[PDB]
């Protein structure tokens, strides 16, 4: 699809589709970038993880207005238009998984992009978990806590307590303990060791790497208040 | 609750 | 496109993809609502200008933020991302006319409807004036004109001075006036005329009407104090 | 200035 255009329009292109806020064609000129089959640079990370979640943001909330109004209701319309949102939720999910899988993951060798990547592909199943019914969700479940857990794993290992990749892994896998996997002790468990850990290391930080890191503690606070 | 809202770069 | 779908179907799946915040598949259902043959009821047809409302609105937006951005600049990046979104906003425009042309206006009496689609007509000419540039703009022009005179001929025979159609019809036309047409000044006589004549009709009203009158009104007076 | 917002039905 676009193939044909350069990798540095691309980037440029998703650049200019963020401040248009078309998060559509956002997404695609990220998945024609990667598919030049070069590795990202943070950056470019930054920009696809945006594109994408702004798309399946919106599938997410399309989807949760529907169901909501099919449990109330329980003709077939309502059934089939939040099957069809459904439907094309899984695409853009799977077509993320799949950008992961061919071939950005194994290519990741620095733990930056290797969590990075990692923390995409726990949340992407995550997102298929969320719509996910019956033993096929068992399996989706599975894959969105092994992504997590090897993220989890390089991350204690290779990156400081305060780091921002670090810790918003932490806050993501916390809400799948509570909200996917119904371990909401779990959940209140990391947020609140990861919290106090990253307190103990702000003392290191410049005023600049402060402010990022704080602002990711909040949202564990945030949601420590929700869940306690 | 809230996962990292990651929609704005 | 949508031709197995039953109408009332298609119509059901356009007010759930309005609560899903969901405006393309909307505008998509009340293009095949449309195509079913059948003429549209006061509801239907707000359904069909809040779907391409929303559509189009989102690209007018997006073209705006590139266009201000291509503007500052003066590689073809930038350049070249405006004109795909200006080439689907001329899409979206066209498909709208093309409904009306084929067969709504046609089929359209009543004072209602047909200032309905005329209005629209109006409206979607503006939206292509907005990014034309030199003799197409003149023609383009002059088919929004022609569009919004008919309705006001209309509005102005078949219904009351606070007949919310009539209002909006006369708050876009005098939107055409000042940002298309050069023309401030008729731009302000027709929001003041409007007004006041709104204003001596209200008394005839009930409760919600005055409402639904007022609120109008007030875009009119906000546009004034703009202008003046 | 402002046209009818008409996004909301
Ligand atoms: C998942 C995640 C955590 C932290 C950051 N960060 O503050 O750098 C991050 O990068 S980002 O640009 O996508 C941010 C969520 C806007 C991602
Ligand atoms: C163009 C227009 C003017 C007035 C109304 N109205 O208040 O009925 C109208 O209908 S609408 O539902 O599309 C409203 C703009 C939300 C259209
Ligand atoms: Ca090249
Ligand atoms: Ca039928
Ligand atoms: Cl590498
Ligand atoms: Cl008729």
């Amino acid at each position: 699809a676009m193939g044909s255009m350069e990798r540095a329009s691309l980037i440029q292109k998703a650049k200019l589709a963020e401040q248009a806020e078309r998060y559509e064609d956002m997404a695609a000129f990220m998945k024609g970038a990667v598919e030049k089959g070069e590795e990202l640079s943070c950056e470019e990370r930054n920009l696809l993880s945006v594109a994408y979640k702004n798309v399946v943001g919106g599938q997410r909330a399309a989807w949760r207005v529907l169901s909501s109004i099919e449990q109330k209701s329980n003709g077939p319309e309502v059934r089939e238009y939040r099957e069809k949102v459904e439907t094309e939720l899984q695409g853009v999910c799977d077509t993320v998984l799949g950008l992961l899988d061919s071939h950005l993951i194994k290519e990741a060798g620095d733990a930056e992009s290797r969590v990075f990547y990692l923390k995409m592909k726990g949340d992407y199943y995550r997102y298929l978990a969320e719509v996910a019914t019956g033993d096929d969700k068992k399996r989706i479940i599975d894959s969105a806590r092994s992504a997590y857990q090897e993220a989890m794993d390089i991350s204690k290992k290779e990156m400081p307590p305060t780091n921002p990749i670090r810790l918003g892994l932490a806050l993501n896998f916390s809400v799948f303990h509570y909200e996917i996997a119904n371990s909401p002790e779990e959940a209140i468990s990391l947020a609140k060791t990861t919290f106090d850990e990253a307190m103990a290391d702000l003392h290191t930080l410049s005023e600049d790497s402060y402010k990022d890191s704080t602002l990711i503690m909040q949202l564990l606070r945030d949601n420590l208040t929700l869940w306690t | 609750a809230g996962s990292i809202p990651g929609r704005r770069s």
